[PDB]
RNA sequence: CUAGACCGUAAGGUCGGGUCGAACGGCCUCUAGUGCAGAUCUUGGUGGUAGUAGCAAAUAUUCAAAUGAGAACUUUGAAG
């Protein structure tokens, strides 16, 4: 309960969550944005193609000094990747949400991802060992993920005295 | 057509391993026969007989034969099948030389 | 299965190195149950674990 | 907390809504460990850099089977 800001019918919606999942937040954010708004079966088929390296996930925000790929032409970008670990976490939650929709009684052919949001989980700490006896952090960036599927849904005017007189003068000569 | 079939192929491993670094000629010869059986049977799942692995690795990581006679059998995938229903099982054929042989269909009966 | 323990046991029982110990890959369940030196000894005599003869080093050229 | 309202030149004061759950204000005086943007200030927390620099010494791995939700890395066999 207490998801992000959603504007849909809760009675016509099914939800899913995953917290503290040790998957890159930056890569999960782009995977989430690549299916935000899509139809459920289209989103699930697309993520399977990302696992097969046929289609890519467009990297829009966390993408500085990423390599270029041809498979970004589908979305108008040069930089796109295939975050397999991020995809598996997302499609696990999509499968859970479709299970909730089936349990709730929701009609699966009309489902679509209405809200998907990836947040930063608390980081997991490790050390790394540097030159000249230095120690730096070596830290994971886990993801809080939450998504919701929904069915696709199918003046006193004020006038002055001279304004009313003109409207009166228009009407008494109109045919 | 006939989804189950077995055929004799000669692979020119010389032209496929040309210019490849010595420590991965035999591993790459494994991958070339995998791409070879996929290009001739249309199956993603390619399985290599361990005796075929012996034939690839016979002269070390560096001495893969220039030519190699293969028997590629496309069979029906079972036992909790994967995304594909057919697979390729590649066997070695023991011949005196691997030169002068064309592709021939070998009958199951 | 983790037959690492059985391969260690078979080497010490037979008296050779682990590199000369053969465990039947078709009899994994039987070797797995053998946890004692007496059970590895029983596996040696019924052929499940064999001694894997030495690599020759000829002196013909010498 | 609040691109909602009001008062004061200002320091500030007051109100509405949301959240919350147990104490807190106005006025006349008393008192101070009483007001922060800086001090390579102190402690803690968080950024951009950035999914980046990199994870390249020690010749080298491969095939099948088993187990498993999942096997480049586990086990066994074969090979090198
Ligand atoms: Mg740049
Ligand atoms: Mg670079
Ligand atoms: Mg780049
Ligand atoms: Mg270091
Ligand atoms: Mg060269
Ligand atoms: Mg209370
Ligand atoms: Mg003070
Ligand atoms: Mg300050
Ligand atoms: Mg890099
Ligand atoms: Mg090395």
């Amino acid at each position: 309960a207490r998801y992000g800001a959603t504007s849909t019918n809760p009675a016509k919606s099914a939800s899913a969550r995953g917290s503290y999942l040790r998957v890159s937040f930056k890569n999960t954010r782009e995977t989430a944005q690549a299916i935000n708004g899509w139809e459920l079966t289209k989103a699930q088929k697309y993520l399977e193609q990302v696992l097969d390296h046929q289609r890519a996930i467009p990297f829009r925000r966390f993408n500085s000094s990423i390599g270029r790929t041809a498979q970004g032409k589908e979305f108008g970008v040069t930089k796109a990747r295939w975050p397999a670990k991020s995809v598996k976490f997302v499609q696990g939650l999509l499968q859970n949400a479709a299970a909730n929709a089936e349990a709730k009684g929701l009609d699966a052919t009309k489902l679509y991802v209405s809200h998907i949001q990836v947040n930063q989980a608390p980081k997991q700490r490790r050390r790394t060992y540097r030159a000249h006896g230095r120690i730096n952090k070596y830290e994971s960036s886990p993801s809080h993920i939450e998504l919701v599927v929904t069915e696709k849904e199918e003046k006193v005017v004020r006038l002055t005295s001279r304004q009313r007189g003109r409207i009166a003068a228009q009407k008494r000569i109109a045919a | 057509l006939k989804d189950v079939v077995t055929r004799e192929y000669t692979i020119n491993l010389h032209k496929r391993l040309h210019g490849v670094s010595f420590k991965k000629r035999a591993p790459r010869a494994v991958k070339e026969i995998k791409k070879f059986a996929k290009l001739h049977m249309g199956t993603d799942d390619v399985r290599l007989a361990p005796e075929l692995n012996q034939a690839i690795w016979k002269r070390g990581v560096k001495g893969v034969e220039y030519r190699l006679r293969l028997r590629i059998s496309r069979k029906r995938n079972e036992e909790e099948d994967a995304k594909n229903p057919l697979f390729s099982y590649v066997e070695p054929v023991l011949v005196a030389s691997a030169k002068g042989l064309q592709t021939v269909v070998v009958e199951e009966d | 299965a983790n037959l690492r323990t059985q391969k260690r046991l078979a080497a010490s029982v037979v008296g050779v190195g682990k590199r000369k110990v053969w465990l039947d890959p078709n009899e994994t369940s039987e070797i797995a149950q053998a946890n004692s030196r007496n059970a590895i000894r029983k596996l040696v005599k019924n052929g499940t674990i064999v001694k894997k003869a030495v690599t020759v080093h000829s002196k013909s050229r010498t």
